[PDB]
């Protein structure tokens, strides 16, 4: 219970965050004020939300994730064969062929 | 392979329907095959129908780029296939559609 | 014609994408002409392109026609090159197109980036005449895609991937090599007497590495021994082509019978004489046998050459 309370508290930071950057400044006593401002913005998301990039910002975020799945892939296939499990395997097969 | 004495594309079309990768590897894919125009493109689409991932890789690293080969014809030409494993695809156009749909439906890439 | 070419500035630079095999290598590149000075190559390899001086200079050399290779030499010279250049820092040059020794090059490069970290920084020197799109490349400083498929019909040759960047020589004509012999033997030249981060006072130490070959191999071979500073070389013997050569005339040093091999010009024509001028300097030639005598490995050969 404590650690499935603690993940969803974590993931729930994110609704808490943004309902309170869309609310109105005022608080609910005094929040008339801005309902009958937004009545005059009827007749009439630079951070928060995204965060826009120009075209030369986008290809080094690219190549930098390019960079970071190769890593990921080389490090997982290096932790795959070093493992005792393959090693003994391998070993297994090689003395097979070996012997033969 | 030998005995057919057909061409490289027979080879590989061969190999593909047996799905054996080593015997494309190690066989048809040497020094100087002189593949005709368009025909690994026609072996990857072929592969792709097929469910066939290590031929695809294959090919993939002899020469096509996916760039060239994936257009809206062949994409359409994808999504409408009848080899390969089951799906449920039929079913989900067909209740996004909200019935009305006749047999032998091509699955637009506007109703994907 | 007599050499009457336009002395256009330069069209072609910027950076290649090679779509085709299952990688994604980019390879910055120029176009420069057959008669360059050497200091800007430099200083464009140094400071364009940010690169640092080497510690290590290799020369690969070798055929340009395609041949092939036995098995369990390949995968002893291709693994041995490729850690003599990354344990250190060092530049390798090569022909760039994807023919002979290069093909070989480009595969010993493809088999160890699946497997290792790091990067080698292999610098191709082909002429602009030769390679199989000279358009798709006449962008200016922008992202160009290019395509590995080879067209055997072509009658030309493409770039080889797995490069880190291009030196592309052009003399006007197109079609014919040529245009980059004497650029790349004047750039290495001159990086040789660049000086290295220790005060003593040594300069680059330059390696030369002969696979396969031709009648020009030897005729390269003597070259660099004739040089004002010697720059030790290494051959291979299971080429079987002009390297063999050398190998079988480094035993039984000082048979001219034996130089018919339906080569060259019958008897007639012999390369003897400069094989024999090679020869006499056989301190500074290296040899590299399988099981027959030391040295079984391709890096331990190369840096003891040095």
């Amino acid at each position: 219970v404590k650690s499935i309370s603690n993940q969803v508290w974590k993931f729930q930071r994110y609704q808490l965050i943004m309902t309170f950057h869309e609310r109105p400044v005022l608080p609910p006593p005094l929040i008339i004020f801005s309902h009958m401002t937004m009545i005059f913005q009827h007749v009439c998301r630079d951070y928060g939300l995204k965060l826009f990039i120009t075209d030369d910002e986008l290809k080094k975020v690219h190549d930098f994730e390019e960079q970071c799945i190769e890593e990921y892939f080389r490090e997982k296939d290096d932790r795959f064969n070093s493992s005792n499990d393959e090693r003994i395997r391998v070993t297994s097969e090689r003395v097979e062929n070996m012997s033969m | 392979l030998k005995g057919a004495n057909a061409s490289a594309p027979d080879q590989l079309s061969l190999a593909l329907a047996w799905n054996r990768v080593d015997i494309a590897r190690s066989q048809i894919f040497i020094y100087g095959q002189q593949w005709p125009v368009g025909s690994l493109e026609q072996a990857m689409l072929d592969a792709l129908v097929l469910d066939r991932v290590d031929f695809v890789k294959l090919l993939i690293e002899n020469g096509v780029s996916m760039h060239r080969f994936l257009t809206i014809s062949r994409l359409e030409e994808l999504y409408n296939t009848r080899h390969g494993p089951s799906n449920t695809l039929y079913h989900l156009v067909r209740d996004v559609k909200k019935g009305n749909l006749p047999p032998d439906y091509r699955i637009s890439l506007i109703d994907i | 014609i007599s050499k009457h070419t336009q002395l256009s500035p330069t069209d072609a630079f910027g950076t290649i994408e090679f779509q085709g095999g299952g990688h994604s290598n980019k390879a910055m590149y120029v176009r420069v002409s057959f008669d360059t000075k050497p200091d800007l190559l430099l200083h464009l390899m140094t400071k364009e392109w940010q690169l640092e001086l080497p510690k290590l200079l290799i020369s690969v050399h070798g055929g340009l026609q395609n041949f092939e290779l036995q098995p369990k030499l390949k995968q002893v010279f291709g693994k041995g090159l490729i850690k003599a250049a990354m344990t250190t820092g060092a530049w390798i040059f090569t022909g760039g197109v994807n023919t002979g020794v290069i093909r070989h090059v480009g595969d010993a490069l493809k088999d160890h980036a699946s497997k290792s970290r790091g990067k080698i920084c292999t610098i191709g020197i082909a002429p602009w005449g030769i390679v199989e799109n000279q358009e798709d490349l006449i962008g200016r400083d922008v992202v160009r895609p290019y395509q590995t498929m080879s067209n055997p019909m072509s009658k030309l040759t493409v770039l080889n991937s797995m490069h880190s960047h291009f030196i592309l020589a052009d003399n006007g004509t197109t079609g014919k090599y040529g245009a980059e012999v004497k650029l790349r033997r004047q750039l290495e030249k001159h990086i040789s007497l660049q000086k290295i981060n220790t005060r003593i006072g040594q300069g680059v130490p330059v390696v030369a590495l002969i696979v396969e070959g031709g009648p020009n191999v030897i005729s390269i071979v003597l070259e660099y021994l004739r040089d004002t500073p010697p720059v030790p070389v290494v051959v291979c013997d299971g080429s079987g082509r002009a390297s063999d050569i050398l190998a079988f005339g480094h035993k039984y040093s000082e048979v001219t019978i034996q130089k018919t091999f339906t080569y060259t010009r019958t008897q007639a024509q012999h390369l003897f004489i400069i094989l024999m001028e090679c020869m006499k300097k056989k301190e500074l030639i290296t040899v590299f046998r399988m099981g027959s005598e030391g040295h079984q490995d391709i890096d331990l050969a190369i840096l003891t050459a040095l």
